[PDB]
């Protein structure tokens, strides 16, 4: 008979298991009891380039003066800097506004500034997203390369409306 | 025979000598030679009925019996040979919760499915319902408590009556004309197994008739030599006498004819064809490394029928037993010849290979033939082996008494 | 039974978590993952306590406060000078959602092509304290879904060949299923 | 059953670099001082899969068969796991101790110290060795080959002054006269096999021809238009009237007027194209060599340049000879050496094991406790090349980075670190190589060059001078050693050197000539078979039986060995044997399998006299391919000659089969009973073979088996011929000596008294006749007989033109393999995946990461098909459908790696709707031709033409 706190029975499972390796499992002859080894420090995999600036006070200001957005206008114009705002941002940050969020109103944790007050350029922001100053994570994980530029642009739109 | 079925279910197919080029061998092979032993009992009861034959009522009775033990060996096959049997259910057409996924009707192994399945199952109740009057005339003797329960069970309430046997004989009429259809396109279906393939040996259109004419021949082989043992054992020599005994020869004699004429007819045509790869394969077949097959099978086919001719060989119930177990030999050379010469040569010489069975697909052939005996061995101790109610009906019209009174 | 008492209510229902935030591999890769241990500190590091409105009947404030705990030693957080150690353990979570791997589902095509919402599939996930399977996913359920569902091709370059074709010869819009092809034995189980 | 429970594991720390899902690709390269190749590593979540090619600028190393399979080693559970110290378990601080101790006594008591290598062609590795040469006063470094050409490097070092190769342009000449050249093969690290192909192509009315004269028969002289049986003794005279032909000389040529009738013809043409002639020769004389360079330079042709030598090979026959002789001799201290084998590599390896008795310290870098580490002091465990770094030139004006694909599996440590630590620098090789790579790149450090994987480097032709070319003539000529029965040794595509020992998908892979497998033999011919009574059969079970027999040489002999009696195999008085089979340490009976023969390469000749005797018994050989040659049958491979192709119209080649209307005929395709689908929208497929293309397609087959997680079978259950393998490659003989002898025999024919003869003798190949290849595989139908049989329902088409396979419904009713005609479908027979009867890799828990997730494995009773790339295509129409994009011209064509692996341009894969890409315009070509088009089967794979001359 079936429960619901445990899986079901099953007839004949011929091919229901995998002999191969499908990603997140749990094996035993790995370096850990995972499945997704690290991989070797230095390498480049074919579609990537290594962020050359180092962490915080000595390679902040450094990203700030003399970096750049290596994109063109086709792409700036079509709304999908939006839309990563929409999902990643305003968790923390407001989505019109500056601040305002969604949880400090809960009052959850504070101490999210505005958008006036501190003057960001379009390499500032970058050297943030992937870094983090002091209470926020490395977002490299979540996005890719080419798309915290597309947020960086919409982030100065949002600045000026300011 | 059940070790070794069990065995090559349970570790693989791969114990059987079949090869990557050769998927059918020794398996079907038996199929379709139990399949065609599986006719002579329904032409017997229902042919020689429409053709108003006298002398198939001292017959009939056994000859069903050869059908229902011998449909059931073949039915063996289509189930021990699948890569993955446990799913066979698969097979029908039942709704289900894979979105209503069903099966096609275009393969003929599912008309295979159909014509077997349906073949035993007309025949079963055909020949039961002949035994109503025989097992009410065991329950009447009822020498035990125990003998009498059990034929009062077997036998429904048949209390012959006018009205009851009125009944009775209208609906083996009806059978009977049912029964003769079943005959030809059962043995059709599987025919088309290989009549509409692709490969140069098979792709033809005279299997539809010409592997029935085979059934036929070989079908009335088998039940002869059960027969002329059968006469002496049980002491019913006054019943299955040397006229039984020549007709049955006479039929067997028609038949093998009819064969004959459809391998010349194979013959010309491949010549007459302009297409080489048809050609080659016949020569394949009379030139070959399965050579001793080819011409074992025809040496068979072709002589042992046409020594009934002679009246001295034919009035024989000595060299008709003989000749009548040869003629299943030779038969089962037919139907292993025509699949393993035609898959070993083919299209695309790199293909060509060889063909060797193993200790499993032999052992398992084996294991039917005596399930077989034992089936029928058992029936002979218990069923009322000749009719009485078919008996008594021409006891009167013939026999060495009343055509004697005639006379005089 | 989950190894920690993770809620999908008070998250992504009463803070209004966007749902790509912990499961961000949707929209590229064919596993949408469950979220590494990463995404639990960035909003976590400043979260400590519960709070003293959330505890319920069952479950109390120091049920919560003793578990939220038990993140800290999986990472290696310290709670009194802030700083991480250098001890850590994965969580082993329990997957619940499982196919056979004759199956290709993948949910980026799936996701981001065909604008399919977040609930549909996998239930109202916001108004659940512990994690259940909403759809049975057996076969019947794939294609049902694909008989009664149009394609987008209002946006896709990749269907101007075929969508301002045949609405100049046989039709307006095309179903799924039995249109493009998505009922096959090779396109799913190959 | 109640079902498992299946749990996830993510990350403490993810990296940014890993996308759960995503495969990611390394540019990497791989030298092994044999084979070499410039290629890309994809990868899973953390571990390498199948190995592609690299085509950034720099597609001139593509990877062979042997290098596909080389992934095994990889995950080899039979690796060295620790490192062992006089045969005891033992860190690398005790060998870094135990070394560095015996170099200060070395100094101290002033000894030898000596490294052994091969071919590191590497600036920074040379470097380090100079480096460690510079601070130990007493080091010499010494090159080891197993196979040698020292006497080609000889040749070239003493007229233009270095030991390097000259890479011939084989695109790039006319004539080919090949004299024992094999360039399809091993010769010189054989890379020519789209230069050659890329001129056999009828362009217009143009077509390189080639002369094949040779002992042996390899699939040079298979792709040769004429091939002409001759020995050594009669190859070098040859070469010498062909030397006095093209240059103008007198040299007393000794030779068979038979031969210089056909010699003679050759050597004219040869000279006639002037700057458009290339002459190869394999011999192994310095003076027959520097006979080849004095005629190409004579010829003068553009396939001949010195800009851009090749830097792969470079030993010397006479300096390991010294090595070996001053290791018994004088004293010699401790040795170093690193994928050194000399004991089963070396003839002489009895004496290098006395050698070894007087030497202190000998350390060893291996991947196995092999017969030299075996013999040894300190086993040191090496990495697999995807566990290591380094940098790679294979020509002259290049250079390129290897990167390391997976984090060490076991305890390993590099050679080179191992140099620095001995020698005081600090960090590691890696850092090395950064401190030394600015020496070389100009342009950017890392982002341009190990995200490419390769970096131009210019050069220039060498310096030429004179040489008295004559006196070499004469010497050759003069030359002579004419005795009895001989053999000559060489190398296969599935077993170069003992390096794959153990690698069970070569060990499966069938010779492309004698289509065999899992064993070693020796080629023998019809004319000798018949003197010494050998001979091979084909046996009831459908494989094959044959005769043994004995070599003796001068004061030694082998005593068991297994002939084939190849019909055209040997010239005559000739044997061939294959070197490299052999093995005994560390590893399983199942692959000790075959004869070695490297005892036999006495002086490094691979030429030796023999004397051949049949021994008693019957040897069983797992044989693939059953019949020798083709029966006439015209409608498989057409082919032609180039005037017919030039003047006579396509119906006179290429004729389609016609069918009879109302006293009409009509191609045979329009005659139809049923309805047609409409697929004229939506990417329909095809997939193209030129005939002329395939030399041997031998790589094409190990790259279809990588994907598609095909099991290996043993020795047995391919000796009954019940094998596994999607595609195949045929292998078609003749009957006195041309394809157009079998098809004049046939048509002439009489009624049923010599037709019971002569298609009993057209299965007895003649003597040298022609060979032609022909891959096949499941040619997706349109009107399939595998489909409407099928009860259950498991296959069905699909709108782009597939035969989809379903692994699910298919209850194994065998009937679809019986009505496909060209007969490709492998039904499994066993449960292949986990049982202890089959201890491959697919059993062991180490050796289950070469599967990739994304196919099926299957267990019992299901079969299986070599499908179109679904698994890929699926992937090109979705990355192209999130972007927003059409897919363009050559994207399905890099995807499927039946097409996408190949050397040559031999397999186009592609669109058909879409009328720009490269299958749209090879199939409105004069050459357009189906298999069995009478049949009636619509297929969806069309063959060209073979257009020889
Ligand atoms: C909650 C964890 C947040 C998320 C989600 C995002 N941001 Fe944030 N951000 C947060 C805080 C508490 C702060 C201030 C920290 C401090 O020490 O002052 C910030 C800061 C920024 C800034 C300003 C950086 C600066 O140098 O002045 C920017 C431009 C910014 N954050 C951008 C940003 C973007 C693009 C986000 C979506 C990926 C985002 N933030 C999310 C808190 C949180
Ligand atoms: C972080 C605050 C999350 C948000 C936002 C969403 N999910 Fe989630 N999910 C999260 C965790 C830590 C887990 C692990 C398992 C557990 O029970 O805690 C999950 C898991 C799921 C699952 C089931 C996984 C499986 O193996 O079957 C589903 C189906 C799921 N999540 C869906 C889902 C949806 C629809 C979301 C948007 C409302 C969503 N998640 C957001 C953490 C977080
Ligand atoms: C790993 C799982 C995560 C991640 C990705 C986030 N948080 Fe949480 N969080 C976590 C645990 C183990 C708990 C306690 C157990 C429970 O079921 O509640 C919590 C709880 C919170 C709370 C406190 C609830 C309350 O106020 O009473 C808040 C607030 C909260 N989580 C917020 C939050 C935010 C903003 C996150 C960023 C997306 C977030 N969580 C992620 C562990 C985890
Ligand atoms: C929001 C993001 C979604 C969307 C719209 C869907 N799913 Fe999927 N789903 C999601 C998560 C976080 C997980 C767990 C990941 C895992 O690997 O377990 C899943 C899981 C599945 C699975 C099981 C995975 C597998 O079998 O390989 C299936 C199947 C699945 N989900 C199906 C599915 C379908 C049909 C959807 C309709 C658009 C769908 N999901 C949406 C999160 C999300
Ligand atoms: C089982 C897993 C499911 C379920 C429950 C749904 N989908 Fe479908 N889907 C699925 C597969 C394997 C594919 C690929 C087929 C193909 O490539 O042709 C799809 C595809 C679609 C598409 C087409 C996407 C495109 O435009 O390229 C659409 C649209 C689509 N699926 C929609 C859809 C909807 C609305 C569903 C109900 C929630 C749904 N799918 C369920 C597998 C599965
Ligand atoms: C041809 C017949 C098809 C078609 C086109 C698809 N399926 Fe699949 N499928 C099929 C069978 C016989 C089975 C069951 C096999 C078994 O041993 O149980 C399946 C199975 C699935 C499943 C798993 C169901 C379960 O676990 O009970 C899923 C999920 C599934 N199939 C999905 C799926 C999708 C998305 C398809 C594209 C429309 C699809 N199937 C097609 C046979 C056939
Ligand atoms: C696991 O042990 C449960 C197996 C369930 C089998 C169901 C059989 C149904 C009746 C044939
Ligand atoms: S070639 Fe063989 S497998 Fe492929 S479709 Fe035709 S019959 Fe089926
Ligand atoms: S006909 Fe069908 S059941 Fe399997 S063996 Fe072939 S797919």
């Amino acid at each position: 008979c079936h429960n619901n706190s445990a899986p079901n029975y099953q007839y004949f499972p011929n091919m229901y298991e995998s002999v191969a390796y499908e990603p997140y499992t749990e094996a035993k002859i790995f370096k850990g009891g995972k499945e997704g080894q690290l991989p070797v420090e230095g390498t480049i995999n074919r579609g990537f380039e290594p962020y050359e600036y180092e962490n915080s006070t000595a390679g902040y200001e450094l990203a700030k003066a003399n970096l750049k957005s290596p994109l063109t206008e086709e792409e700036k114009n079509s709304g999908k800097g939006k839309e990563l705002f929409e999902i990643y941002c305003i968790s923390c940050h407001g989505a019109a506004g500056n601040g305002k969020g969604k949880l400090v109103e809960r009052e959850k944790f504070l101490g999210v500034p505005s958008y006036k007050d501190r003057e960001i350029t379009e390499g500032s922001i970058f050297h943030v997203e992937t870094y983090g100053l002091n209470a926020m994570g490395s977002h490299a994980n979540q996005l890719s390369a080419h798309e915290r530029w597309l947020v960086a642009d919409y982030v100065l739109k949002l600045k000026s409306q300011l | 025979g059940l070790g070794c079925i069990i065995y090559t279910v349970s570790t693989g197919i791969g114990t059987w000598g079949l090869n990557k080029t050769v998927g059918w061998a020794w398996d079907i092979t038996n199929f379709v030679w139990w399949v065609g032993i599986g006719h002579a009992g329904t032409l017997i009861s229902a042919v020689l009925l429409l053709f108003r034959q006298r002398w198939r009522m001292a017959i009939n009775r056994s000859a069903e019996a050869m059908t229902i033990f011998s449909v059931v060996q073949a039915g063996l096959f289509p189930i021990i040979h699948m890569g993955r049997p446990w799913l066979a259910y698969w097979v029908l057409p039942i709704p289900n919760q894979f979105g209503s996924l069903w099966v096609n009707f275009n393969s003929p192994l599912l008309w295979d499915v159909f014509a077997i399945s349906t073949y035993l199952s007309v025949s079963l109740v055909f020949w039961w319902t002949g035994l109503l009057p025989d097992f009410a005339m065991l329950r009447d003797r009822a020498i035990t408590p125990f003998n009498k329960r059990v034929y009062s069970i077997l036998s429904f309430g048949w209390s012959g009556r006018a009205k009851d046997w009125q009944r009775f004989e209208e609906v083996s009429l009806v059978l009977a004309g049912l029964a003769t259809p079943l005959v030809l396109s059962v043995h059709t279906i599987v025919s088309m197994d290989f009549a509409t393939s692709v490969i140069p040996g098979w792709h033809t259109t005279i299997f539809p008739p010409y592997f029935v004419a085979g059934a036929v021949f070989s079908g009335f082989a088998m039940v002869n030599t059960l027969l002329i043992v059968m006469r002496k054992v049980s002491n019913l020599e006054a019943y299955i006498t040397l006229q039984h005994i020549e007709l049955m020869n006479i039929i067997i004699m028609i038949t093998g004819s009819i064969v004959g004429v459809a391998y010349i007819t194979e013959l010309f045509v491949a010549w007459y064809s302009g297409v080489e790869y048809e050609q080659y394969a016949f020569l394949n077949r009379a030139t070959g490394p399965y050579w001793w097959a080819y011409w074992s099978m025809m040496t068979c086919n072709v002589f042992s029928p046409q020594f009934m001719w002679f009246k001295k060989l034919r009035t024989s119930i000595m060299f008709s037993f003989i000749i009548s177990i040869v003629v299943n030999i030779g038969m089962w050379f037919e139907r292993f010849v025509i699949i393993v010469t035609s898959l070993h040569r083919d299209y695309l010489p790199s293909s060509w290979t060889m063909f060797s069975p193993t200790f499993v697909d032999i052992g398992i052939f084996i294991g039917t033939i005596g399930f077989f005996f034992v089936l029928f061995l058992l029936y002979s101790r218990t069923f009322p082996v000749i009719a009485q109610a078919e008996v008594k009906t021409i006891l009167k019209g013939t026999g060495d008494n009343y055509i004697r009174e005639r006379a005089n | 039974i989950q190894p920690i008492h993770y809620s999908h209510k008070i998250h992504a229902g009463d803070n209004e978590i966007n749902c790509k935030y912990c499961h961000s591999a949707a929209r590229v890769s064919k596993t949408a993952g469950i979220p590494s241990l990463n995404v639990c500190m960035n909003c976590h590091k400043n979260i400590s306590e519960v709070a003293e409105t959330t505890a319920t009947a069952e479950y109390s404030k120091a049920f919560y406060d003793a578990q939220i705990q038990k993140l800290y030693d999986a990472v290696g957080w310290d709670k009194t000078k802030q700083a991480y150690t250098g001890k850590t353990q994965p969580v082993k979570w329990v997957r619940i959602h499982n196919l056979p791997d004759f199956v290709y589902f993948n949910h980026s095509q799936h996701v981001s092509v065909a604008g399919v919402e977040c609930q549909t599939c996998h239930g109202p996930v916001q108004e659940f304290e512990i994690m259940k399977q909403y759809s049975k996913l057996t076969m019947g359920w794939c294609v049902d879904c694909h008989r009664k569902t149009d394609v987008k091709m209002e946006g896709n370059a990749y269907y101007e060949k075929i969508h301002a074709e045949l609405s100049k010869k046989y039709g307006v819009e095309k179903l799924t299923a039995a249109q493009m092809g998505g009922l096959e034995c090779g396109k799913c189980h190959y | 059953c109640e079902g498992p429970v299946h749990k996830s594991i993510p990350y403490v720390l993810q990296p940014e670099q890993i996308i759960p899902g995503v495969a990611d690709y390394y540019a990497t390269t791989v030298f092994d001082g044999f084979d070499f190749a410039n290629l890309l590593v994809k990868t899973r979540e953390g571990r390498p899969i199948k190995i592609e090619n690299n085509t950034i600028a720099g597609a001139k190393f593509s990877a062979n068969a042997r290098i596909h399979a080389s992934i095994l080693g990889l995950y080899d559970s039979m690796r060295l796991k620790e490192p062992k110290l006089d045969g005891k378990n033992s860190s690398w601080s005790a060998v870094d101790l135990k070394i560095k101790s015996s170099l200060a006594d070395a100094k101290a008591k002033g000894g030898q110290v000596v490294l052994l290598t091969n071919t590191l062609a590497s600036p920074t590795t040379e470097k380090l060795i100079g480096e460690f040469i510079a601070k130990n006063p007493n080091a010499k470094h010494v090159v080891y080959d197993a196979v040698s050409s020292s006497d080609a490097l000889d040749a070239f070092e003493t007229v233009y002054g270095e030991r390097a190769l000259v890479d011939y342009d084989f695109s790039k000449a006319s004539l080919i006269v090949s004299v024992g050249a094999d360039f399809l093969g091993d010769w010189q690290g054989g890379g020519y096999d789209a230069g050659y192909a890329k001129g056999r192509i009828p362009q217009n009315g143009k077509m390189s021809r080639h002369f094949q004269f040779e002992s042996n028969m390899t699939l040079s002289g298979a792709a040769a238009d004429k091939r002409v049986p001759m020995t050594t003794a009669d190859q070098k005279q040859a070469l010498v009237q062909i030397y006095n032909i093209v240059v103008g000389a007198s040299v007393p040529v000794s030779l068979d007027a038979k031969f210089k009738a056909e010699v003679v013809k050759a050597a004219q043409q040869l000279k006639a194209a002037g700057t458009k002639g290339i002459l190869v020769s394999g011999i192994e004389d310095k003076n027959a060599q520097l006979l080849v360079l004095a005629i190409n330079q004579a010829l003068a042709s553009e396939a001949f340049s010195t800009a851009g030598t090749r830097q792969i090979r470079k030993g010397s026959n006479a300096v390991v000879a010294q090595l070996i002789k001053d290791m018994n001799a004088g004293s010699v201290h401790t040795l170093i050496m690193s994928g050194v084998n000399p004991v089963y590599t070396l003839a002489d390896s009895a004496s290098f094991v006395s050698g070894l008795k007087k030497v202190k310290t000998s350390v060893a870098f291996s991947l196995k406790e092999d017969e030299t580490a075996a013999v040894s002091t300190i086993a040191a465990a090496a990495p697999h090349y995807l566990e290591s770094w380094g940098d790679v030139e294979i020509t002259k004006g290049t250079y390129s980075l290897t990167q390391p694909t997976i984090r060490p599996i076991f305890d390993t440590k590099q050679f080179q670190d191992v140099l620095l630590s001995v020698n005081g620098t600090p960090g590691n090789f890696y850092d090395y190589l950064k401190a030394n790579s600015g020496a070389i790149i100009a342009g950017s450090s890392w982002n341009k060059v190990l995200h490419d994987g390769i970096f131009v480097v210019g050069s220039a032709a060498l310096a030429g001078g004179s040489y008295d070319f004559a006196g070499a003539a004469s010497l050759l000529s003069k030359a002579k050693s004419s005795g009895e029965l001989e053999l000559v040794l060489y190398t296969k595509t599935g077993m170069g050197d003992g390096q794959h020992a153990n690698n069970p998908w070569l060990q499966e892979f069938p010779d492309p000539i004698t289509r065999v497998s899992w064993d070693n033999y020796v080629t023998v011919s019809n004319a000798d078979a018949k003197k010494f009574n050998l001979s091979n059969e084909i046996v009831a079970n459908g494989g094959l039986n044959g005769s043994y027999a004995t070599i003796t040489t001068a004061d030694g002999n082998k005593l068991e060995n297994v002939p084939v009696i190849v019909q055209p195999g040997q010239a005559v008085g000739t044997v061939g044997l294959a070197v490299g089979y052999g093995r005994k340490a560390a590893l399983k009976e199942e692959m000790q399998v075959g004869i070695n023969a490297y005892a036999l390469y006495k002086n490094f000749n691979s030429v030796q006299s023999i004397t051949l005797a049949k021994a008693n018994g019957e040897h069983e050989f797992a044989c693939v391919q059953g019949q020798k040659t083709l029966m006439g049958r015209g409608d498989i491979i057409k082919e032609t000659t180039l005037e017919i192709f030039n003047t006579q119209d396509a119906k006179h080649w290429n004729e389609q089969p016609m069918v009879s209307l109302d006293h009409q005929e009509v191609e045979a395709t329009t005659v139809d009973l049923w309805e047609s689908f409409d697929r004229t929208t939506g990417h329909h497929f095809n997939l193209s073979i030129d005939l002329n293309a395939c030399t041997g397609c031998g790589a094409c087959v190990i790259a279809c088996h990588a994907e598609n997680n095909v099991p290996v079978v043993g020795k047995a259950e391919v000796r009954r011929s019940r094998d596994m393998h999607w595609l195949r490659i045929d292998r078609y003989y003749s009957s006195e000596s041309t394809f157009e002898g079998d098809n004049e025999r046939k048509e002439g024919i009489a009624g049923l008294s010599s037709s019971l003869s002569t298609f009993n003798e057209m299965e007895k190949p003649g003597d040298n006749p022609q060979v032609a290849f022909q891959p096949v595989m499941c040619q997706h139908c349109n009107h399939a007989p595998c489909e409407t049989v099928c009860p259950v329902a498991a296959t069905s088409h699909g709108r782009q033109g597939q035969n989809h396979m379903a692994y699910n419904r298919c209850v194994g009713t065998r009937y679809c393999a019986n009505n496909c005609p060209y007969k490709v479908r492998r039904f499994n027979w066993f449960l292949y995946n986990k049982n202890s009867e089959f201890d491959y890799h697919m059993n062991d828990d180490l050796g289950r990461m070469v599967l990739n997730p994304d196919v099926n494995v299957r267990s019992r009773g299901v079969m299986e098909k070599c499908s179109f790339c679904i698994q890929s295509t699926q992937a090109v129409i979705l990355e192209a459908k999130r972007q927003g994009r059409v897919v363009g011209k050559d994207e399905f064509n890099n995807a499927c790696a039946c097409s996408a692996a190949c050397s040559s341009g031999a397999m186009v894969f592609g669109d058909v709707n879409d009328k720009e890409s490269e299958v749209a315009k090879l199939a409105e070509s004069e050459r357009m031709y189906h298999l069995l088009e009478h049949v009636g089967t619509k297929p969806n794979v069309f063959y060209h033409v073979k257009v020889r001359n």
